[PDB]
């Protein structure tokens, strides 16, 4: 109702666009006003959903007005257009429409500035005045322009200060990161060019070195905003130092010029009066224009040689308005290379996780969304699209490239003419040679430039990042880390899920970053992080290999969490064994930093028990409430898991996972503010089901819906995978997830028996009966019986570890049923009856799936393995005495008919 | 006999089936373009020229060799036929023996095969007997049919050749890829529009909308002179309908197997220094495309190098030469860029990166006198000539270049033994096919 009154019932000169829709809105308004008056003193929702059908063209024209509305749902579009005077529903969509902006700072009906995702504040040059009569798109457009103008103004001020000769340590505390970055890089390239005019490079090397040392010294006493800003400036300044050191080590002038041409150089025009197009980025002769979009303080990438060559080939592709293509294995830095290239070019890259459900209409709608905006599109996992869709959208991509090259103003896609912004570009990142993936046709691959990045430089990444935390020894430690990972990859059993590329090293670094608070900056921290990341994903003998190699190449309290897990296991009835508590420690320490975890083991090995009791321990430890949404993945269709677009009227119907994500994103009642949300996919890991979550699992933390919606993943939103094998699971899914491997069962036979007995008793005098039943389960004879059970022939082969469910449940239920006649007999008779009943239950639970001769053999062995009442092949209890089935046969005299 | 051979090829692969309408149109074209033997000779040449383009390279040489065999067995004597059989046998490693001495052509082929030049022996029949060849342009120009289909292996496309043909004939294309309902509807509307006032239409990946292809395209081909229809299909894809295929001309686009022929093609597809750099780039692309077909020793895998790489490297060369007017052109920069960015993005193995870097070091050394191949040497441009004289000089130095019979090893600077293995396997397969074909 509020959305409808905002779009039509309140705005003036807006009801004449669709007079029939205006009349329908008036009739619905009268009906709903009568209903509201009756309530204050079903059919309405159906009528509203019916009248949204004519609103589709209205919403499409509204999206044409402000092109960034394409990244919003129809419900969110209704909310933002209906925000006539509240001016707060519009701020919640900044992250969806921009990516790097969280909310808008408002001050007495005026806009002061915008705030980034990381907490950075960008203050506008002039405050924007909002009136009551203005609608959203005009002041969103002027805010979009004002953000770019403010970013350029801060860049110009910082660059003037740097030209004035002041140190960067006093300007980092005054401006946003992007201004500091661009001004510092312009000064760096000017000073390096001036040094290249001569043969002298050592003086600037010393200058940059002591600048880096001063920045590292001032890092430890700065606020978190200044911490992130300084860390990104150390990334760029270490790139500067590496380039200057390489130039100094160069023997001749020509190779120095070649090395200088191989690297980015950001210049600035001094004659053009257009402020936003005054900065151009040079590489290998080509020139690319800055856009001055707000970037924020991202997690900057270390400038490896592979990253520089990738930037060079992306510039070479975009100089001719072609596409960017990155092919290789998983965890190599393709999407991150694209995003870092975009952040270097001063614009947020919009990433799309392509899927088989993305038909021609969906992909073309996303194309007209991003060409109208002018944003950069990273079509992540472009193999996953069907081959028919890949062929069909080739014409659209060719038209986009032709319009960009020839400078056309409009492009005709999806039977509608829309304007073409000249700042757009297309990037694809795909993983060739995986099972269950389509192959790109050559007519489409000729529109992209592919660049192989199979082998990243992990040593440089580790060395520079560990230097950024400030480790005293960084080169030797990084070399030891990389050698350890290589020899661990070479000296382990070659199973399908052992992957030790860049992703596990980076997870080691993310685990070592908050671990120095308890271990200190040193080798103990990195070996603890290596254990916490890598050990849970290894088997039994590979664990010994890991320990031996760790002792070879490296030299070397948590009582509260263990107490909480012990309490949780006591409440749940589990037994805190060594292996079970070890798996609990591994899961807890791995989930402390990693969001998506895959639990792998045999059937009934202890996955659900492990994560349920760790969740209980976390809830009782931190005090935070917790919700769990277990979704059986393969039971539901993909269209029922994510959602399907109804082709009858082009509306979006939310799937289950998307519905849960939207419910946790909106947070209407405020109850999801301080809670952890676990979504458990308790089924097989189908690649077609879990590679649609590729952008969800990695550091993007975003779900790219077919209808253009971009739902962010909250930090307290963790995904659990519970499967049995990883036979068909691709390495793209394995590397993104902190894996927990269950090599053996976490529970002993006696512990499982005790847990089942206690759970069955809790699910129901009682004390004496429970004691007698517990004493009757003689574990010494039970283990011999279970070992002798393994020699039978079983149909529907199930391990004997999981037949205790049937045995315990049958025994407890039959004892409870026979409890009626248990008050008028001696203790020995009761003991014999209970022993016989448990013998029968064990027989029909263990050998019940065997033949008659095998069941006779098993009843003989259970008789000889247990004075006790002997159970025969036809033993039974009548209404409480022992008898046989011979005397229980009734006489039958069938009629002819 | 030729008709039975053609249906045997149609039995081999579903794309090579031959109808009677096309063959009778060829027979009419023979007269359109000792007298009965001359009519037979023109028949042989015209049928070879028409139906070579419908086959890939191995079937091209197979059909050329068996057709020359049929013609010469009709014309010549029995001893010549026995010599040809035993020479194919030693080519097929089935019968070993020197052919009987008699004219002169047999001596040339004996010298070709005794020098372990199998590719030269296979292509010598094309060199001697058939004196004409047809590309896509000649097929489209000399066809009375209104509909065309084009087949090529995966990871290679000839859409750019059709675009160049359209630009050469001053026509207009409308690229309509298939695979979705909207594309099919727009295809139907454009088909009606360009049937009622002309214009070219090209359909991409028609093996991906097979139901629509079996219904609408079949019923439309079954039932303006300035209108044409082009279709793109894959040789390793699904089976296109026989009634649809026999009613449309079939062209198989594959990369030119030669080296000097590839240089001539890339040179004909086009200051003085831009011309020189374009010449060097065309030579480099031809050499690397000749090298990439030797799977185990030429590269570590199978890589494709299409017109996009040549275009991007040419644009980079023009950008470097325009932005560096001081004439101290950074050849190290150009070498690193071409070996690392343009042609090296597809390359995933480090040994192949090393060999492409070595090739770029050989072709872009920036010396005054460069021996790019062991036979041909190119000088650097002078400072008193123009674009036209430079183009004439480079075309003249291409015309005077003669490719030797050992160009698969010496020109690529590779050991002979791998070339022997590859050429021997290829010739053995071709000769086994023609021995299974010729006896029946
Ligand atoms: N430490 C333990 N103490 C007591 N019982 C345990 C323990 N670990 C596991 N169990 C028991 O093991 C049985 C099967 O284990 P669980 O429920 O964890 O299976 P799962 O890993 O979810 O299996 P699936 O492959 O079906 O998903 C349960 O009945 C549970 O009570
Ligand atoms: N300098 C860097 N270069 C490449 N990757 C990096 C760098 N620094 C960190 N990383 C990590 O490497 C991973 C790159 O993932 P990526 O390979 O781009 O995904 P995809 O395989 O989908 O392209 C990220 O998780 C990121 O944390
Ligand atoms: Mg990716």
């Amino acid at each position: 109702w509020l959305d409808l009154y905002g779009i039509l019932g309140e705005n003036l000169d807006i009801q004449n666009f669709l007079p029939l829709e205006t009349s329908k809105f008036k009739s619905l308004t009268s009906e709903y006003k009568m209903i509201t008056t009756r309530a204050f003193q079903k059919l309405t929702i159906d009528s509203l959903k019916m009248i949204k059908s004519s609103l589709s063209t209205f919403l499409e024209r509204q999206r044409r007005q402000f092109p960034r509305f394409y990244f919003l749902g129809n419900d969110d579009l209704l909310k933002i257009i209906g925000s006539g005077k509240h001016h707060d529903q519009v701020s919640k969509f900044m992250k969806k429409m921009f990516g790097s902006i969280e909310s808008i700072i408002f001050f007495e009906d005026s806009i002061t500035g915008v705030r980034s995702v990381e907490g950075e504040v960008l203050n506008l040059n002039e405050k924007i005045e909002l009136k009551d009569s203005i609608q959203a798109q005009e002041w969103l457009n002027i805010l979009d322009t004002e953000i770019k103008l403010s970013v350029f103004t801060q860049f110009r001020d910082c660059l003037g200060q740097l030209k004035d000769g002041t140190d960067i340590e006093v300007v980092v505390s005054k401006y946003i990161f992007q201004a500091i970055l661009l001004s510092a890089q312009v000064m760096w390239t000017e000073l390096v060019e001036k040094c290249l005019q001569t043969n002298e490079f050592s003086k600037y090397w010393k200058e940059v070195d002591m600048k880096i040392k001063g920045l590292l010294d001032k890092l430890n006493k700065s606020s978190d905003n200044v911490k992130k800003k300084i860390e990104a400036l150390l990334v760029e300044y270490l790139h500067f130092n590496n380039v200057i050191g390489q130039l100094k080590n160069c023997s001749t002038k020509e190779e120095a010029r070649l090395l200088w041409a191989k690297v980015q150089k950001f210049y600035q025009k001094n004659d053009t009066l257009d402020d936003l197009n005054s900065v151009f980025i040079s590489q290998s002769g080509y020139l690319l224009q800055y856009k001055f979009e707000y970037i924020g303080i991202p997690e900057r990438l270390i400038y490896t040689p592979l990253l520089l060559v990738g930037f060079a080939t992306l510039t070479d592709s975009l100089h001719q308005k072609y596409g960017g293509c990155f092919f290789g294995p998983a965890g190599t830095g393709k999407t991150e290379t694209v995003k870092a290239f975009g952040q270097n070019l001063g614009r947020v890259v919009v990433v799309f996780n392509c899927d088989d459900s993305f038909d021609y209409q969906v992909l073309s709608r996303l194309l007209v969304g991003i060409t109208q905006i002018g944003a950069w599109g990273c079509f992540d996992e472009f193999n996953r699209l069907d081959e028919k869709v890949l062929s069909a959208v080739s014409a659209n991509i060719q038209q986009i490239q032709n319009g960009l090259q020839v400078g056309k103003s409009h492009i005709t896609l999806l039977e509608e003419e829309t304007p073409l912004s000249p700042h757009t570009a297309v990037f694809i990142t795909l993983n060739p040679g995986y099972n269950g993936r389509s192959e790109l046709p050559e007519n489409l691959k000729k529109s992209f430039r592919e660049f192989s990045m199979k082998s990243p430089q992990s040593g440089t990444i580790a060395e520079m990042i560990l230097q950024i935390m400030g480790f005293e020894d960084s080169k030797s430690l990084a070399s030891k880390i990389v050698h350890f990972l290589e020899l661990l990859s070479s000296k382990c059993s070659s199973m399908n899920h052992y992957h030790f590329g860049l992703r596990t090293l980076k997870g080691v670094l993310r685990n070592c970053s908050p671990l120095v608070s308890e271990f200190g900056e040193g080798e103990k921290t990195v070996v603890e992080s290596l254990k916490r990341v890598i050990l849970p994903s290894l088997g039994d003998t590979d664990e010994l290999v890991f320990k031996d190699e760790l002792s070879k190449i490296f030299d070397s309290n948590s009582k509260a969490i263990v107490q909480c897990l012990k309490d949780a296991g006591q409440r749940s009835g589990f037994s805190m064994s060594e292996e079970f508590l070890k798996k609990c420690m591994q899961f807890y320490y791995m989930q402390k930093t990693q969001q998506a975890l895959i639990l792998v083991g045999k059937a009934g090995c202890g996955k659900t028990a492990t994560w349920k009791t760790v969740i209980d321990a976390m809830a009782i430890f931190d005090g935070h409430a917790n919700v769990v949404y277990v979704i059986d993945t393969k039971v539901l269709t993909k269209e029922s898991l994510y959602g399907s677009m109804l082709k009858a009227t082009l509306e979006w119907r939310d799937g289950l996972f998307t519905s849960i994500l939207r419910r946790v994103n909106d947070d209407i009642t405020g109850t999801f503010k301080n809670s952890r949300i676990w979504v458990v996919f308790d089924s097989d890991l189908d690649p077609e089901y879990v590679e649609a979550m590729n952008s969800v699992l990695d550091d993007n933390k975003i779900l790219t819906l077919p209808n253009g919606e971009r739902l962010p993943i909250p930090p307290n939103f963790r995904i659990l995978f519970e499967t049995d094998n990883l036979d068909h699971t691709t390495p793209a899914t394995i590397t993104r997830c902190g894996l927990l491997w269950f090599s053996t069962d976490v529970c002993s036979i006696s512990s499982k028996i005790d847990h089942l007995l206690n759970k069955s008793y809790e699910a129901l005098e009682l004390d004496k009966l429970k004691d007698l039943i517990s004493d009757s389960f003689d574990m010494a004879s039970l283990t011999n019986i279970f070992t002798c059970s393994n020699d039978l022939v079983h149909i529907l082969g199930v391990r004997t570890f999981n037949k205790l469910e049937t045995a315990v449940q049958l025994a407890v239920h039959l004892i409870s049923s026979y409890r009626q006649w248990f008050q008028n007999l001696d203790d020995k008779s009761l003991k014999d009856v209970i022993t016989l009943l448990i013998k029968r239950s064990l027989l029909y639970a263990l050998a019940g799936d065997s033949t008659g001769e095998s069941q006779r053999a098993f009843i003989q062995t259970i008789n000889t393995y247990f004075d006790s009442q002997e159970l025969s092949d036809y033993s039974t209890i009548v209404i409480l005495s022992f008898s046989s089935f011979c005397s229980e046969i009734p006489s039958v005299s069938l009629e002819a008919h | 006999k030729i008709f039975s051979m053609l249906e045997k090829f149609g039995q081999f692969h579903w794309f090579y089936g031959i109808s009677i309408g096309q063959f009778l149109s060829c027979f009419k074209r023979v007269f359109i373009k000792t007298r009965v033997d001359e009519i037979l000779w023109l028949l042989y040449q015209e049928v070879y020229c028409q139906f070579s383009t419908a086959l890939d390279k191995k079937f091209k040489m197979i059909m050329a060799m068996t057709m020359f065999c049929l013609y010469k067995f009709d014309i010549e004597s029995e001893q010549y036929k026995e010599a040809v059989l035993t020479m194919i046998g030693v080519l097929s490693e089935s019968s070993d023996g020197v052919p009987k001495l008699t004219n002169d052509d047999l001596r040339y082929l004996w010298d070709y095969v005794t020098t372990k030049s199998y590719i030269s022996a296979l292509n010598w029949f094309k060199n001697e007997f058939f004196v004409d060849e047809w590309n896509i342009a000649d097929v489209v120009a000399n066809s009375e049919n209104n509909y065309f289909t084009m087949a090529s292996e995966r990871d290679v496309d000839g859409t750019f050749k059709l675009i160049e043909l359209a630009k050469a004939s001053k026509e207009s294309l409308k690229i309509i890829p298939l695979g979705s309902i909207e594309n099919l509807n727009y295809a139907q509307e454009e088909i009606s529009k360009s049937k009622i006032e002309g214009g070219w239409i090209l359909l991409q990946n028609i093996q991906m909308s097979l139901s629509w292809v079996k219904t609408y395209l079949h019923k439309h081909v079954e039932e303006h002179e300035k209108f044409k229809m082009f279709m793109t299909c894959h040789l390793t894809g699904d089976k296109l309908p026989a009634p649809l295929l026999q009613r449309t001309d079939r062209v198989v686009y594959e990369d030119i197997p030669g080296i000097l022929d590839t240089v001539k093609d890339l040179w004909g597809s086009q200051g003085v220094w831009s011309v020189y750099c374009t010449f060097l780039l065309s030579w480099f692309h031809a050499l690397i495309t000749a090298r990439t077909r030797l799977v185990p020793h030429g590269f570590s895998k199978k890589y494709y190098f299409n017109d996009c790489d040549f275009q991007f490297a040419s644009v980079y060369l023009e950008n470097v030469l325009a932005t560096n007017s001081t004439n101290n052109i950074p050849w190290a920069q150009v070498r690193d860029h071409i070996a690392t960015i343009v042609y090296g993005g597809k390359i995933d193995e480090e040994k192949d990166l090393e060999v492409v870097a070595k090739l770029c070091a050989h072709v872009f050394c920036g010396s005054d006198n460069l021996q790019i191949v062991p036979g041909v040497r190119i000088p650097q441009p002078l400072l008193q000539q123009s674009e036209e004289e430079e183009r004439a000089r480079l075309t003249a130095i291409l015309s005077n270049t003669i490719e030797p019979a050992d160009s698969l090893s010496s020109w690529l600077q590779l050991p002979r033994e791998s070339i022997l293995d590859y050429e021997r396997l290829q010739a053995k397969e071709v000769a086994s096919s023609t021995e299974q074909l010729l006896q029946e």
